[PDB]
């Protein structure tokens, strides 16, 4: 019936409860596309790639409407000061971009399978 | 056998069609080659419109 | 929220679920209906352009 | 020892003209960013080097021959 | 219930767990890490060597005590001659060990006009540099007449880079008073320059 | 410790000028007339 000193904290049953409910439900989500009320589970509202574009093109724009040459700001990061290569010099962007399939995800099935 | 003028013509034709098909494959989206080969006037990177959502700049 | 506490409503504790929300608001966040979400009135995939 | 390390290690202005004056061709301030810090580093090696040798192994070397396998 | 104290306590709490995350991790990676080496005395062990086995691991304990003789008070502790003619780097493999025939650069395979000269000055920048040959000090190859022979073989693409280069600064009447500009013109389209 | 204690997301590069080679310096192999008068290298205003 003792339980502890009660100034060490104690979690819940509850919280247990959601948390397996809860990652049980998020797979059984995962596999199925379609069938929650028809519909499914995004985990972003829109791609960081998508965004930049967007805010890139409407800096740009402003930058020309006022009587200057746009900038275009990279992802990553600008270019290293250097006289060795091109890929040393623009490694922070390239870094950006290599990544974009596994940012896009997922990285489960897309469809089901039955076997 | 030395080729005729009709299969020269012939089989410039048809090498046109297969070139065709064969560029159908030249600037896969963020592929290595279109990241390190594309560039400006100077040595910098551009930013190609290949996104599949977005079609900038009154494109 | 498992602790399910309850004052009435003060000051200091009106800014904290304010800033929560406002945090929320600028990190990546889980949707359950996307594509309708996402629609927008015009030609063009988002509201963002 | 952080600090303490750094006092060991971190050179001074000379030091950093002597080892960019003979790796390089050329006196400091006149370099690409990658090889500044290389010059920068052959005079912490060599400071170093140079502190192990006469204040470490100035009194550790009695020879006290044995204990080999 | 300030937000300072709450910053705090979370700070406090995520220290504490990455900490012990990280300790745990660092046991299981030394525990990943050590494996094939318990295994080799336990083997030593079964296969009928009792006694062979305690020898490696006091082996391990004193091959300890003999790093901290070498490294830190820097006794010599013979037979490390021996050791270190052992093994031997890339570099210096390349420079002791080679045939000068097993490397090329890519310049003596693509123009035969070459001579010997031009032959061994693409060797001594491209193939096998001055850290990857005995008496190779840096700056060997001028990179003066390397641009030179690099003119000489496809001298269109220095007439172009030439050109860009004059179009740039303001001296493009003076790319086409250099003596075979107008020549080369009226070679290659059958018409005399008219601007 | 030295650029922490600056702001290292102040004072980077972050963005560059975008500038379009002209005809001399593309890919002149792609350029092509088509029974006179029009070139496929293309070049237009946002308006
Ligand atoms: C970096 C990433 C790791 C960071 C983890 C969060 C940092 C923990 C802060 C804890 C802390 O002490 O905060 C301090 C606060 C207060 O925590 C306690 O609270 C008590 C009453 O509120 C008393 O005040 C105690 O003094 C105080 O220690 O803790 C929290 O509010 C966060 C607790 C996090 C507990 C997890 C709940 C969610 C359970 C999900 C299940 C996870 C299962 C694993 C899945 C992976």
């Amino acid at each position: 019936v003792y339980k502890g000193p009660a100034s060490i904290p104690h979690a819940s049953a509850e919280v247990f409860g959601a948390f397996f409910l809860a990652t049980n439900t998020a797979l059984l989500a995962h596999m199925f596309p379609g069938k929650l009320f028809g519909s499914e589970l995004h985990v972003r509202k829109w791609d960081p790639d998508y965004l930049a574009s967007c805010c890139n093109e409407q800096g740009m724009r402003r930058e020309a409407l006022s009587g200057k040459k746009p900038n275009l700001w990279l992802l990553g990061g600008g270019p290293r000061l250097v006289n060795d290569s091109w890929e040393r010099m623009w490694w922070n962007n390239l870094h950006w971009k290599r990544w974009k399939v596994p940012r896009t995800g997922p990285a489960f099935p897309q469809d089901m399978y039955w076997q | 056998e030395m080729c005729d003028i009709p299969e020269i013509l012939g089989t410039v034709q048809e090498a046109r069609q297969i070139v065709e098909r064969a560029r159908m494959w030249r600037f896969k989206p963020y592929g290595e080659v279109g990241l390190r080969m594309a560039q400006d006037a100077n040595g910098s990177p551009v930013s190609l419109m290949q996104e599949p959502l977005h079609y900038p700049h009154g494109t | 929220s498992s602790k399910e506490r309850r004052m009435a409503l003060e000051d200091l504790s009106k800014w904290k679920i304010f800033l929560l929300n406002f945090l929320l608001a600028l990190t990546e966040q889980s949707c359950i209906y996307p594509f309708i979400s996402n629609l927008s009135f015009g030609p063009d995939a988002s509201i963002l352009e | 020892t952080v600090a303490a390390g750094a006092a060991i290690v971190v050179p001074s202005g000379k030091q950093v003209e002597a080892a960019s004056l003979d790796i390089y061709g050329r006196p400091p301030s006149q370099l690409l960013p990658n090889e500044r810090r290389a010059a920068e580093f052959a005079a912490g090696h060599r400071r170093w080097k140079g502190f192990v040798d006469n204040s470490i192994y100035s009194w550790t070397r009695t020879l006290p021959g044995h204990d080999n396998p | 219930e300030p937000i300072q104290d709450e910053l705090l306590k979370l700070l406090r709490g995520g220290w504490v767990l990455l900490s012990n995350l990280a300790l745990f991790l660092v046991f299981s990676s030394f525990l990943h890490r050590s494996l094939n080496w318990f295994v080799q005395t336990e083997l030593l062990v079964a296969v009928g060597a009792p006694q062979q086995a305690g020898e490696r691991v006091v082996g391990k304990f004193f091959e300890a005590i003999e790093w901290v003789e070498r490294n830190i008070l820097g006794w010599k502790l013979p037979g490390d001659e021996e050791a270190e003619d052992a093994t031997s780097k890339v570099y210096e493999v390349l420079q002791n060990y080679t045939p000068a025939e097993a490397a090329y650069s890519f310049a003596q395979l693509k123009y035969k006009d070459l001579t010997h000269k031009e032959r061994e000055l693409f060797h001594k920048a491209y193939a096998l540099r001055h850290f990857e040959r005995r008496d190779g000090r840096p700056g060997d190859v001028d990179a003066a007449e390397l641009q030179a022979v690099k003119d000489r073989l496809d001298p269109l693409e220095a007439d172009r880079r030439a050109y860009a280069a004059a179009k740039a600064a303001g001296r493009l009447d003076e790319y086409w008073a250099a003596p075979g500009r107008e020549a080369t013109y009226q070679r290659i389209v059958g018409a005399p320059r008219i601007a | 410790f030295k650029n922490f204690f600056s702001f290292s997301f102040l004072n980077n590069i972050w963005s560059i000028p975008i500038i379009i080679p002209d005809i001399a310096s593309a890919m002149i192999s792609e350029v092509s007339v088509l029974d006179g008068y029009f070139h496929n290298a293309f070049t237009f205003l946002e308006t």
